[PDB]
């Protein structure tokens, strides 16, 4: 048997990061909560700016504690601006090809070719253009170049693959990203 | 502070519809998923449904999947739970609470907006007496009350002597009878010697039927 | 589907005590687990997330721990407010699910109920139904068995019970049982009794009324 | 001055007994005959019986003869009417009156003792609202009330807004439904324009069952 | 047996008038006859004895006369208090007997009723019976015909009526008709009307409601 | 046919009288009304005192008008004492004899002999010893001397054969007495 390849996409080797900066009420932005002009694609100049403003990821803001024990003069309701994102730190990419029909020479199989190693694998994967959580291609980039750094431009995803939870002075990333590597050594 | 304000409760006939809603401030509304959890009367919490940061994914428990809808209105900062094909068991205080991803734990809650789903219809309370005697004299201290029977829908608020009898009262939780109407009770301890010198009146206020009822509880003759 | 069991279903403890509630799952739930404090008819509060992180603003005398299928909520030194019901939630998969709940109440010395019995009124009898009420009053602990006897024949099914929350001033409860019958069944019989079995009573206490003398 | 003081009324089951009594001062008891005259509610006067100066002659109306007894007690200055095998129609105010010969006209009356004879048994009043609409807009003056239904025994007194709505009210005399329970009504006209700004609450008194009942009559939408 | 018939059963007359009630017996009663004034829910008073003797203390404007089977009570000048019901009594033989009575009400100008209709309340329907109420309000004279029609079909027997006493401020009555029906019969129909016939109305007035709209 | 006569009694010619005197509260009879020691056989020394104190007759008392408008100072409701009695002014007497059975030579007939004129008559009459209103022998005396002045002693009666009705300053007797002469000239 052999695989019938339809419209195929690339999967990046995603590691989930996230960050937060807490500005008190007075750092301009901060008012009776967060400014409404901050959105799920807004950036702050403060979040340790090595982070790629041209990348795939989600942002947001919240009130924190206001208090004389809470970092803000006067007990001021403070802003916490945060961004959760994915990144491809070691530059790895897989060519993923959904098999439409198995053909002689187990629905939902796909070839997973690694791109440097030319390592192949067979596994369940999403059909192209569906950041369905759980499966190979939760995060799908439409180009080897976008899979290389996961640009918001070339790539799709659900942004609920990464959860974040804030504390007083930082936050804690949680990652539900199914590792390609963890389905493609078992099924290589 | 982060805040979330529900509204839209009420009573509704079994089989019909209701919509409760949750309006948020303090944070970046359409960066957060929102969850709905209900609490049946005197029961635990049960997880109901959830709408993700953008509405794209909604998940529902096994009991309301196929009957409830969640949806959200970015501009009003609101999340709506529509509840159709309502049944009797769905009666609960409904809470909405924040979560960043659609699967994390909730952090800040709402105040709960109550939904009562019943095949019943508004009724006044029948108020009957519970009279003290020599069958409730326990050390020179006697107990007298009101039985507020066969009403719908909650609450009835009970006061004694229009308030100047507080100490020693027990106002019970309503029960719900095979009829479908509530049977709450209410009692007070008094000292026996006052049962003839002091008048005892309970005041049942059921504003769901614009009813008020005063009942005079007096001794009866059981020693013939 | 995952099934979350708490234990103890409810416990009694006092100020200064150490308290340990355990939540247990029927499958792996990893560390996706969270602990909420709910005082009655109030907003639930989040105490613990990630199975072990102290919710921002929660007292240090709280701590969560666990993984896999067992989780433990831990108060080092019970303070007066910490009396409440406490619930776990597993968010490892959809559908999410709560645990049963653990009620943590005030512990005091053992106290016996005052027991009183109220026969149906004429204004009620005459219209067609008789509700006998048994009242158990100002007692601890909450556990009590209320058996209805009609003419030395024990009853079953026609009662309801109803308990106040632990009173705010002595830590004592009070139960009322409403026994509903047709007037026709009520008038067929002479000696009615409610029988209370409680720890603070050395023998079960029976309080009765005899229909004709009233 | 001459006086005759009744006592002993009350409710009584159809078929049972009752004793009304008449105690006299002012004159010389054992020189006058005494009569009983009864009045059903809102009916004429009816002559019941008479006992002579010494008890020797007793005569009875044809409707109670064979069921009532008159008698007299020289020492207590009192006359008694005994009523056996009582029936529902016997319900009336029983007046006793002086007469010198047993055949003469009565001169001085008693105040009446009321006797209510019914197979019924004490019940509380169900109070219902009679809600205004444009089905009671008569020149920008509307009419609203309380229907006090299915109680026993009279009287219930109905009043509006705890004393402050008097002018323009009419509380109607009870009727007696085939059941043995009373159906009275009570209404007031107010101006249509106050129908949205003013709250209207009736206060029903059934002290024969120590019940008190407040009801809020609010507008209903009858132009759908 | 002797029978005392009064006429007119009731009359309407005004202050300063002369008033003459006639009591008539079905046998001789000689002069053994007496006249009583009864204001409402009060003890009657004797006005006249021996058929012609003024009860001591009753005003001189009162006078009795007759014998045999005719008697006439006569107030020369009705004064405001003289409004009452008035009764004759024959004591010529045992059993004694009263007349029907003549109510003497206030005469004022002709006035038509306001008519309002109140459908049964929802809280009342729900328990199983519907009381439709018709009100005729602030009208004179006391006489009025109130018929209930259910979809233009006249009802018969299922009504009760009741009238207030002549009001203290305008001398007008008010009739209330309570139409009691089963909830099942009430819901079987749409248009309920009470139809009022009065001296102050040139043709009868109908007040109706359509059940679904309420 | 002849009358089979049981015993016989006397009937007087009873003409019914009455009188009343009103004494003030300040008097000495009157206290807070009528003396209880006044009864249907007490007399007042004050009455229109021609009265035969041994005769058949009845007494009584009631409060009257008391006020500054009815003869007694200080506005005191005053006492009125009254006697209603029968009297036989012309000494007339009839012997009445019930017929036990009619015997040859309808029920409840009696021979009525006048005693001066000796004129005989037949009429219904009461049996001896029954002061039954309506028939001859309402008043029955046991001796010609008793019927001559209707002695209280020999003679019986109902006293409701005579009515009195009080007025302010006198009273009004009524008589329900059946007259012998009005039953015994039609059937004489």
């Amino acid at each position: 048997l052999k695989c019938k390849k339809s419209s195929s996409y690339f999967v990046p080797d995603a590691r989930s990061r996230c960050t937060s900066v807490r500005r008190c009420r007075w750092a301009g932005d901060c008012q009776s909560g967060c400014p409404p002009h901050f959105t799920s694609n807004s950036f702050s100049d403060d979040w340790a700016g090595k982070m790629d403003r041209a990348g795939l990821g989600f942002s947001g803001c919240s009130d924190g504690c206001g208090g004389a024990a809470c970092g803000c003069f006067n007990a001021a309701p403070s802003c916490i601006f945060w961004r959760k994102w994915v990144e491809n730190p070691h530059g790895i990419i897989w060519k993923v090809s959904p098999c439409v029909a198995w053909v002689p020479s187990l629905t939902d199989l796909c070839e997973i070719e690694e791109l440097k190693s030319k390592k192949l694998a067979l596994a369940p994967c999403n059909q192209a253009g569906m950041g369905v959580v759980g499966k190979v291609g939760e995060i799908q980039c439409s180009s080897e170049e976008s899979a290389r750094t996961i640009k918001k431009d070339g790539c799709i995803w659900n942004a609920d693959l990464v959860g974040i939870e804030l504390r007083v002075d930082d936050a804690v990333c949680y990652s539900k990203i199914t590792s390609v590597e963890a389905v493609a050594n078992y099924s290589a | 502070q982060v805040q979330l304000v529900q509204s839209g409760g009420g009573v509704v006939k079994t089989g019909r519809s209701q919509r409760v809603s949750c309006a948020t401030s303090g944070f970046t509304f359409s960066s957060y998923a929102i969850h709905w959890v209900r609490q049946a009367p005197g029961k635990g919490l049960e997880w109901v449904a959830v709408i993700s940061y953008d509405g794209s994914n909604k998940y529902y428990a096994d009991s309301v999947k196929g009957r409830f809808t969640i949806s959200r209105d970015s501009s009003k900062n609101t999340v709506y739970l529509q509840m159709n094909s309502l049944r009797t068991e769905d009666t609960a205080v409904y809470y909405c609470a924040r979560s960043q991803a659609s699967w994390q734990a909730f952090d800040y809650w709402g105040q709960g907006t109550l939904v009562t789903v019943s095949s019943a219809s508004t009724k006044g309370p029948s108020v009957f007496p519970l009279a003290p005697s020599s069958k409730s004299t326990s050390g020179g201290t006697a107990a007298l009350g009101c039985l507020v029977k066969d009403y719908f829908p909650e609450p009835v608020t009970v006061s004694w002597n229009s308030g100047a009898l507080t100490s020693g009262v027990h106002t019970f939780p309503a029960v719900l009878q095979s009829s479908g109407l509530y049977s709450l009770s209410s009692v007070v301890t008094v000292p026996s010697s006052s049962l003839g010198t002091q008048t005892y009146i309970c005041n049942v206020n059921h504003k769901p039927s614009n009813t008020k009822v005063d009942k005079k509880v007096e001794p009866k003759s059981c020693d013939k | 589907d995952i099934q979350m069991t708490q234990s103890p279903s409810s416990l009694s403890a006092s100020v200064g005590d150490r308290v340990t509630i355990t939540c247990r799952a029927s499958q792996g739930v990893g560390t996706d687990l969270a602990w909420y404090q709910q005082k009655p008819g109030k907003a639930p509060n989040r105490l613990i997330f990630a199975a072990s992180n102290l919710q921002s603003g929660v007292p240090s005398r709280f701590s969560g721990s666990g993984s896999g299928t067992e989780f433990t909520l831990t108060i080092s030194s019970l303070q007066p407010e910490d009396f409440a019901t406490y619930y776990c939630l597993h968010h490892n998969s959809f559908p999410l699910a709560f645990g049963g709940g653990t009620k943590v109440e005030i512990k005091r010395t053992v106290a016996a109920p005052s027991v009183f019995i109220f026969p149906p009124s004429d204004e009620q009898l005459k219209s067609g139904t008789a509700s006998v009420v048994c009242l158990l009053n100002n007692f601890y602990p909450r556990e009590a068995k209320v058996q209805w006897k009609v003419d030395n024949a024990l009853q079953s099914g026609n009662s309801q019970e109803s308990v106040t929350e632990q009173d705010s001033k002595d830590s004592t409860y009070s139960l009322s049982s409403t026994l509903t019958l047709s007037k026709a069944d009520y008038e067929k019989h002479k000696v009615y009794a409610c029988e209370v079995t409680h720890q603070g009573l050395s023998s079960p206490v029976t309080k009765s009324f005899n229909r004709g003398e009233c």
